[PDB]
């Protein structure tokens, strides 16, 4: 009434999208599918690696779906699902996030044509919550006890589809002991940290027992220090051996100028006095996170001692457990139990830079190694290998479980579930069918990398279980199929187990969301 | 397309794919481009 | 003729001031405004509700079908939808539960109004006929009302509460999800039966840590606070047992600084030999009388610094550090402790007793266990929440604090007080508000027989919702509801409810057997904030607006 | 889909060229976008559309003939479902609906055979050995026109064309009007075949009273409006004479480009007089033979105007070709181009006028018509369609003559297949058993064409607001168990189809619904050739505009 406009009043905000019609849940299937069609080729040993830059032109080479999920800035509400669960299968196992992501969107594809028929979207969720409650008791069938046999196999299959897969003979070897030194209960995710050399090739790489950090600093009396050690006593200490202003405050009121020299030499004689409590303790090497000035540098080298500073923290907790000593934060509380010792100390130019060799100790809890390569990413995709290699053998430490691999997991389970589907329903036979048939995405996608016939291949799997009975897969050598228990290819359940729930869950999230609002 | 702005990632039209032959013949030939100047 | 007059006058008031009044249909446009997002709370009603996804400005997703929640992202024009919006969110803080009743049953209302308006019905007739059917709601409910919870904690009764609460929220598997909310509720309880003590209970108690990763199945209950730290000096299972001596310090450890210009003051050298060995000599002083105690764990609310840290690994003493307020605060409720600020010896009588500190790997970072056990027990306890995804993890979150509001209304009234579930509730008092509207001559029986209709939204949501058509089920079940009652007495009819999906053909027999039923104290407050909401948009004649 | 590829590196072309499966995702996304529209109109329980120019002007278009038609769409394999429903207009004339549907889900389950690295000629073969199959089994299944004693047919030929348009309900009404309309305009050609000329029968517009009110004239009704308003409104009497020309009745130039030179003054009069009194002496000789109605294709000049009133002629000006046609062989006239013959001499014959019962001008809602009735030699029939505006006339207009051609089939091939999704039902059944035969790669193949036909009867219960599940499972029971019904009529199992408005499965023959076999055999060879071009289509070259 206060003018001839009136204007009409609109629910929402300008700018907000729309919804419902037809076609807005499809919407959310195919962000998923073209986000699997990059997943994809990138599964099996004999897959590909996606080039992926950013913003920053920071060049980096993955096939795993976790880490490409984190290169790309995903802003598709629906397609952030994939990112989640990418996540959490690398948090816990650290394998398989590429297999979660293309079974998680197969789901979606195998609910596709449901949606479009007149099945509610409660009624799809019901056949995939059943038949992974089925499914995970069919793991628990599959899985042996092998507390028999006494990490060789499970370490080697963990590095496919990735770089140095084909260099298995040598790196394995690393991995196994790599987490013995983990006691149970602990299982330290610091202590198998390993550290990227920028330059030279992949196979100098060796093992070391205890942890090589960086200098970072040149020091001025660093060459007086001699750099091999026959018995060298570590000793971690939090002070920090300089002259400066001692604790948070500087202020000095002196009337007189005899009282004046006094307090110059008082600074000199308590900087010194931490010095030769050091050296009455016949500590050959000294580890400290704050700054080290070069007076007390130059004092440890007269005496041949080693100093060191500037290390990280994350460092230094990986000294402690290496050597089994102590950490100090004052120089009056040092006693001769508390320093660490090792065999020996020796000082080794990797690439232009300069490490401390910790190695020898009876006891050590700390695995570090040095990895070389040509391009920058090519020590990164190692570590990236070994990293989560390391973690397939320590969840075997826990529990000990062998799975067939190569495709022989989903066709086992899919096989008791369409027998499931016959007994029962028919009007739910329809979805369950669909998610035994969804399950053979990982076999299928998985021979096509390999440029093998997916025709001929399906077409023996599923008539040959009578008698392949349950270790029944795929054999890449001989282009036959046959008994992978023969092959040793082995692989836990915890695998298998995660994939299956973290797929479902993640399916039915999307399925059960009709609308989605984007404000502004 | 349906009518509606699909997009996947942030700074779609920004950046490209490449895939197929297509994209391993550029990789050869940028190293080409390389080897023949250091063979000189 | 070319150009209109464009209403002169006009410059009373600022060319953004806009007048609204109910003549020329813009009270039919309010409440087509509300049917907008009406349709958007329906599809999400019931066990078989459909979540929504609400992108904000910051890019957070929060994805939840309760519409509570919904309607705090997003951004409302229409004055009117705003007197909805609020009444919803209210209904959440209150009883913290039916938050989609409030929302659909205030929506229906406007809808049958717009007829009633039509028919010529002032807006004066139309209030009134909704006060006096609604003060006949709330005295029907009290007579419907079946069933008791009688003692506070049982095993078997909790499933009757929490869960027929919790299987709109994230229905999933039914057994799993109740049992972990239920055994977190066990342990705040005080008992004390025979006592005759006032009962007490907290909803802010039990706390919900999302972890990824994992699976549902592979959640559990723990007794203690569950935070993710890093301890500083050392990492200790402490299987030594015998329990612990712990306190909580809410100030930092390290030494007395002066609140005014701190600083150090050295005349001569004579004081500067002795400045650094002093203030390593406070430190062992006071941290010598916490060790001989016997505490073996330190609970500190702010940064301590490093001389304090080095005393305390000599002795085996655990560092713990509590930022803000409220996580420190629930600390001392599950050892029973009494912090205080100054760094001398702790009074043995305000210590706590923990048994077992633990630090495992859950979802990738060192977690500290707080977990108790059977004696010496504790309160506040958490459950530990494992999923794929982070969208699923803030809903469900939501979803236990429904469980637990629903805790809540066992105290203050007399009992749980269960109304039968599945949408009986609303549909048994159509036939009784019917009856009252014959009962009330006038003019003003219009807008009770209507008032209802609107509650005919319940059971046909709950069909539309599970895939069945609402024409063929819901007339089939007023044939239960048609015979009235008999000439004997001992009538199970009153359980009849609508059924999702499976044989239809109404079903479920009578939900008694089900479990499933609805909390009075809840019907009460969903049902008079809704038709307040309500009765605010028709109240209003005329609606002005500014800027827009 | 996804990020856009690089621009011809080493290619060194102009446009834009993709190459991989992007064509083949983006071939699936041209037909998918275009269908959804189609699917929602499928069906009695499919809902009309309206398109907008911009111009304020809307087009309510229940079939995607003309939908697809007035939408644009420059996708280069989008415009081959757009010419595929313009072209089964030129052949069936029904079915537009159908065929892009299923031509666009032969592509949709397509999509997911070339993921299998299974290379098109082998899905191309699976496609049309089963087709092949398929033509068979239809001509197998076909149920002769002679059912009952009495027709029972051509009734309910018409009620099923009259399914999913807004006249559906009045369908009861407009199937005698169909079935009577084209047995009065068939010929005879071919020695002894008879042809039904489609669009013979006028379609008028009208507005007030009701569809249900719409009468049946029986003859022809010329839409146009009298020449002279002194004429007689209304002609009576037996034997009405009617004379049709396509001769000029106007005053014009002598010659074309010649020049009129002039000498004597005296003949300047004498000359121009002529020129006007040749144009009346024809109008003399059609005076004379007593024709009452005169039917000129072009205007009539004020000269000829005054002789038909004097002498009670009723005539006509600014008449369509074709619509003359139809009268000259209805009435019995011969059209007239000039007045002359085989000799020097110039007259007029009795012969070439025509002859009928009653000759009346009616005018309804501004609409002016001529109603002729009663024609001797050749019958005839026009229908007045009486609807809410014009726009509201103009899909009944279309979908009265999408019944034309529907009946059409049933009166030249009595072969009729039941509607309701039997066909399409009954050769998944068939189709499953063929496939196991031939085994290898094209089993799949198969296997897949059986259910992209699935599409036309889960369409019907999708749009119906129904469970879509229970009527296709229940329906699959009758079909899959006709296969193996075996011989012994107590057979059955087979002509069920779905009913939409009361949700069960009846028999379509007793429930009125009948559709041409002929229908189904150039809709799957149609829908099939779309598919097959698209599949074949490896890389998409777009050449940019100079
Ligand atoms: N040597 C092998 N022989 C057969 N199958 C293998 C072999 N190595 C890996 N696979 C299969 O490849 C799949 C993917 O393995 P991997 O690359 O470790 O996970 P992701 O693909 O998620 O990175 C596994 O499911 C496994 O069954
Ligand atoms: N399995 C079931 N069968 C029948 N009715 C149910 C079922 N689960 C929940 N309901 C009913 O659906 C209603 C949903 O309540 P809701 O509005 O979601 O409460 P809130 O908003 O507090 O979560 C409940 O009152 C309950 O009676
Ligand atoms: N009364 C009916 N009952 C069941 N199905 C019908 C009925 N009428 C038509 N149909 C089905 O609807 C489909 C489309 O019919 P129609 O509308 O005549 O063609 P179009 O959709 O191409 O215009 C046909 O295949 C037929 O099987
Ligand atoms: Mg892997
Ligand atoms: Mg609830
Ligand atoms: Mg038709």
């Amino acid at each position: 009434n206060f003018g001839s406009q009136t204007p009409t009043i609109v629910v929402l905000k300008e700018g907000t999208d729309a919804s419902q019609g037809k076609g807005q849940i499809i919407s959310n299937i195919n962000a998923c599918v073209a986000v699997q069609e990059a997943l994809k080729p990138t599964l099996g040993p004999l897959g590909s690696d996606i080039l992926i830059v950013t913003s920053n032109q920071k060049t980096t080479i993955s096939n795993d779906g976790a880490t490409i999920l984190k290169l790309l800035d995903v802003v598709h509400p629906a397609a952030k699902t994939l990112v989640d669960i990418s996540r959490a299968q690398d948090a816990e196992v650290g394998d398989g996030t590429t297999s979660v992501t293309i079974l998680a969107g197969e789901l979606m594809k195998e609910a596709k044509p449901f949606l479009e028929e007149g099945i509610s979207s409660h009624l799809i969720m019901k056949g995939y919550r059943k038949a992974v409650s089925l499914a995970v008791e069919k793991i628990n069938e599959l899985a042996v006890d092998i507390t028999s046999e006494k990490l060789e196999r499970c370490a080697r299959t963990a590095m496919s589809s990735k770089l140095i897969h084909n260099n298995a003979d040598f790196f394995v070897k690393m991995c196994v002991d790599a987490v013995l030194s983990l006691d149970r209960n602990d299982l330290d995710d610091k202590l198998i940290g390993i550290k990227k050399i920028p330059g030279g090739a992949m196979e100098e790489s060796l093992f070391i027992n205890g942890v090589a950090f960086k200098k970072t600093f040149s020091y001025a009396g660093f060459e007086q220090q001699p750099k091999k050690f026959n018995n060298p006593k570590i000793l971690s200490l939090n002070v920090e051996l300089e002259l400066k202003a001692e604790k948070d405050n500087a202020e000095v009121r002196v009337e007189h100028v005899e009282d004046y020299q006094a307090i110059v030499d008082a600074e000199w004689q308590l900087i010194f006095e931490k010095l030769r409590q050091v050296e009455e303790t016949g500590a050959n090497i000294v580890l400290s996170k704050l700054p080290i000035g070069d007076l007390a540098t130059q004092f440890f080298a007269d005496r041949n001692i080693f100093c060191a500073g500037r290390v990280s923290a994350d460092d230094m907790n990986r000294v402690i457990q290496a050597v089994g000593g102590s950490i100090q934060s004052t120089t009056s509380d040092i006693k001769p139990e508390h320093l660490g010792t090792c065999a020996l100390f020796e000082e080794m130019q990797i690439g232009s830079e300069r490490y401390n060799l910790f190695q020898g100790c009876p006891q050590a809890k700390t695995c570090t190694l040095l990895l070389r390569g040509g391009a920058e990413q090519v020590i990164a995709e190692v570590e990236r290998s070994l990293h989560d290699a390391i973690m397939i053998v320590k969840r075997a430490l826990q529990n000990k479980l062998i799975v067939a691999g190569g495709g022989a997991t989903e066709m086992e389970v899919s096989k008791c579930l369409r027998d499931y589907s016959k007994t029962i329903a028919g009007k739910q036979q329809m979805i369950i069918n669909a998610f035994a048939k969804a399950l053979e995405v990982i076999p299928r996608q998985l021979c096509e990398n390999a440029g093998f016939d997916a025709i001929e291949i399906l077409n023996k799997l599923r008539l040959a279980h009578s008698k392949g009975e349950k270790w029944y897969g795929v054999v890449f050598e001989t282009e036959n199929i046959g008994d992978n228990f023969a092959k040793f290819v082995w692989e836990p359940a915890l695998v298998k187990i995660n994939a299956l729930n973290s797929a479902t869950e993640a399916t039915n999230l999307i399925l059960s969301v009709d609308e989605t609002i984007t404000n502004k | 397309e349906m009518g509606r702005p699909f997009i996947i990632v942030k700074d779609q039209g920004n950046k490209k794919r490449q895939h197929g032959l297509e994209a391993k013949k550029s990789h050869i030939l940028a190293a080409r481009s390389v080897a023949s100047i250091i063979k000189t | 003729s070319l150009r209109l007059p464009q209403n002169p006058n006009a410059g009373l008031f600022k060319q953004g001031y806009n007048s609204y009044s109910n003549a020329d249909g813009q009270i039919i446009k309010s409440i087509a405004a509300i049917r907008e997002l009406h349709q958007m709370c329906l599809t999400s009603m019931g066990p078989c509700g459909r979540n929504k996804i609400i992108v904000n400005h910051l890019g957070k997703i929060i994805i939840t079908n309760d519409a509570a929640t919904m309607l705090r992202e997003l951004d409302i024009v229409h004055p009117a939808v705003k007197v909805l919006v609020m009444a919803t969110e209210q209904q959440k803080i209150d009883m913290g539960d039916g938050t989609n009743l409030v929302m659909i049953l205030a929506g229906e209302l406007l809808n049958v109004s717009e007829k009633l308006i039509s028919m010529g019905l002032s807006a004066v007739e139309i209030i009134q006929g909704y006060n006096m059917a609604r003060k006949f709601t709330l005295k029907e409910l009290d007579e419907m009302v079946v069933g008791e919870i009688t003692d506070k904690n049982d095993k078997n009764e909790l499933l009757k509460m929490i869960k027929p609460v919790i299987s709109s929220k994230k229905y999933g598997s039914e057994d799993i999800l109740s049992e972990l909310v239920s055994e977190a509720v066990s342990h705040v309880l005080p008992v004390a039966q025979q006592a005759g003590e006032i009962p007490y209970f907290n909803v802010d108690s039990i706390r919900v840590v999302k972890i990824m990763g994992g699976s549902l199945s592979n959640s559990t209950v723990i007794k203690g606070m569950v935070f993710n730290r890093e301890p500083e000096g050392h990492v200790k299972s402490l299987s030594e047992d015998k329990k612990h001596k712990v306190a909580v310090f809410t100030c930092p450890l390290d030494i007395a600084n002066t609140e005014t210009k701190g600083t150090v003051l050295l005349h001569n050298a004579q004081e500067m030999l002795d400045f650094s060995k002093g203030e390593e000599k406070q430190i062992d002083a006071m941290m010598k009388e916490i060790a001989d105690m016997g505490v073996e764990c330190i609970v500190a609310g702010a940064g301590v610094g490093e001389l304090a840290l080095h005393y305390l690994n000599r002795y085996g003493i655990l560092v713990l550090k509590v930022p803000s307020k409220f996580e420190l605060r629930r600390l001392c409720r599950v050892c029973g402790a009494t912090p205080l600020p100054r760094l001398g010896a702790p009074t043995p009588e305000e210590l706590g007793l923990v048994e077992t500190v633990k630090t495992m790997e859950i979802g990738g970072d060192r977690v500290t266990v707080f977990k108790q056990e059977q004696g010496e027990i504790s309160r506040t306890s958490t459950i530990i929440l494992r999923g794929a995804t982070q969208n699923n993890l803030d809903d469900i979150e939501r979803a236990i604090d429904d469980g637990v509001a629903a805790v809540k209304g066992l105290m203050k009234p007399s009992g749980g007080k269960l109304l039968p579930g599945a949408g009986a509730t609303e549909i048994e008092l159509i036939s009784r508000i019917t009856k009252y509207g014959e009962r009330t001559p006038g003019l003003l029986q219009l807008a009770i027989k209507q008032f209802a209709v609107a509650f005919e939204v319940v059971p046909r949501t709950l069909a539309e919702t599970a895939g069945l058509d609402v024409n063929e089920v819901l007339p089939n079940l007023y044939a239960a509801h048609n015979v009235t009652e008999p000439g004997a007495v001992k009538t199970d009819h009153l359980y009849k409810g609508v059924d999702i999906d499976g044989e239809s053909d109404e079903g479920v027999k009578d939900i008694r057997e089900e479990n499933i039923y609805d909390m009075l104290a809840t019907k009460k407050f969903a049902i008079n904030v809704a038709t307040e909401a309500a009765t605010t948009v028709l109240s209003i004649d005329q609606i002005i607006m500014a800027k827009k | 889909q996804l990020f856009n590829n690089s621009r011809s590196d080493t290619l060194f072309l102009g446009g834009e060229k993709i190459s991989g499966d992007d064509i083949r995702n983006q071939n699936v996304l041209a037909t998918m976008a275009v269908a959804n529209v189609v699917k929602s109109s499928l069906g009695p329980v499919g809902l009309d559309k309206m398109l907008v120019d911009d111009i304020g002007d809307f087009t309510v278009t229940n079939d995607g003939a003309t939908i697809l038609s007035l939408l644009d769409v420059q996708h280069p394999a989008g415009k081959i479902l757009v010419e595929l429903a313009q072209q089964q207009d030129r052949e069936i004339g029904d079915g537009t609906t159908s065929v892009v549907i299923i031509a666009s889900e032969l592509l949709k389950r397509a999509n997911e055979l070339v993921k299998n690295k299974i290379h098109p000629t082998t899905i191309i073969t699976g496609f049309r050995v089963a087709l092949r199959e398929a033509i068979r089994f239809i001509n197998e299944v076909l149920s002769t026109s002679v059912d009952t004693l009495g027709k029972e047919t051509l009734i309910n030929i018409a009620k099923t064309s009259m399914s999913s348009k807004i006249i559906g309900a009045d369908s009861d009404f407009f199937s005698n009007m169909v079935v009577d309309a084209l047995l009065a305009v068939k010929t005879q050609n071919s020695k002894g075949e008879i042809k039904y000329p489609v669009k013979a029968v006028n379609v008028l517009k009208a507005h007030g009273k009701s569809a249900t009110e719409s009468l049946l004239v029986p003859g022809y009704a010329l839409n146009c409006t009298v020449a002279s308003q002194a004429m007689p409104k209304r002609i009576a009497g037996g034997n009405v004479k009617i004379a049709c020309l396509d001769l000029n009745l106007q005053k014009a130039r002598m010659a074309m480009g010649v020049q009129i030179n002039i000498d004597d003054p005296e003949q300047l009069e004498q000359i121009r007089k002529r020129e006007a009194g040749i144009v009346l002496e024809r109008v003399k000789k059609i005076i004379d033979a007593g024709a009452q109605v005169v039917l000129t294709t072009k205007g009539i000049d004020d000269l000829c105007l005054k002789e038909f009133v004097e002498a009670k002629i009723m005539g006509v000006r600014r008449c369509k070709k074709e619509d003359l046609r139809r009268i000259a062989r209805a009435t019995g006239a011969t059209l007239v181009s000039s007045m002359s013959n085989l000799e020097g001499e110039e007259t007029f014959e009795s012969s070439y006028l025509g002859l009928c019962d009653e000759v009346v001008q009616a005018k309804f809602s501004d609409d002016e018509c001529i109603l002729i009735k009663g024609t001797s030699k050749h019958s005839s029939s026009s229908i007045i369609l009486r609807g809410a505006n014009d726009y509201s006339l103009d899909e009944m207009e279309r979908s009265l003559h999408d019944s034309l051609s529907v009946v059409k089939r049933t009166l030249e091939s009595g072969n009729v297949v039941p509607g309701g999704g039997c066909v399409e039902a009954a050769l998944n059944i068939y189709l499953d058993n063929f496939a196991t035969t031939v085994g290898s790669r094209e089993q799949l193949a198969i296997a897949e064409f059986a259910a992209a036909l699935l599409i036309i009867p889960k369409t019907l219960a999708v749009n119906a607001a129904k469970d879509s599940s229970e009527l296709v499972a229940k329906l699959r029971s009758y079909h899959a168990a006709s296969q193996m019904a075996k011989p012994e009529k107590r057979r059955s199992y087979r002509n069920y189809g779905l009913d939409l408005i009361r949700g069960k499965i009846v028999d379509e023959i007793h429930a009125g619904v009948l559709e041409p076999t002929i229908s189904k055999v150039k809709s799957l060879k149609s829908a099939l050739e779309a598919c097959v071009a698209i599949l074949r289509i490896d890389t998409m070259i777009t050449v940019d505009p100079e």
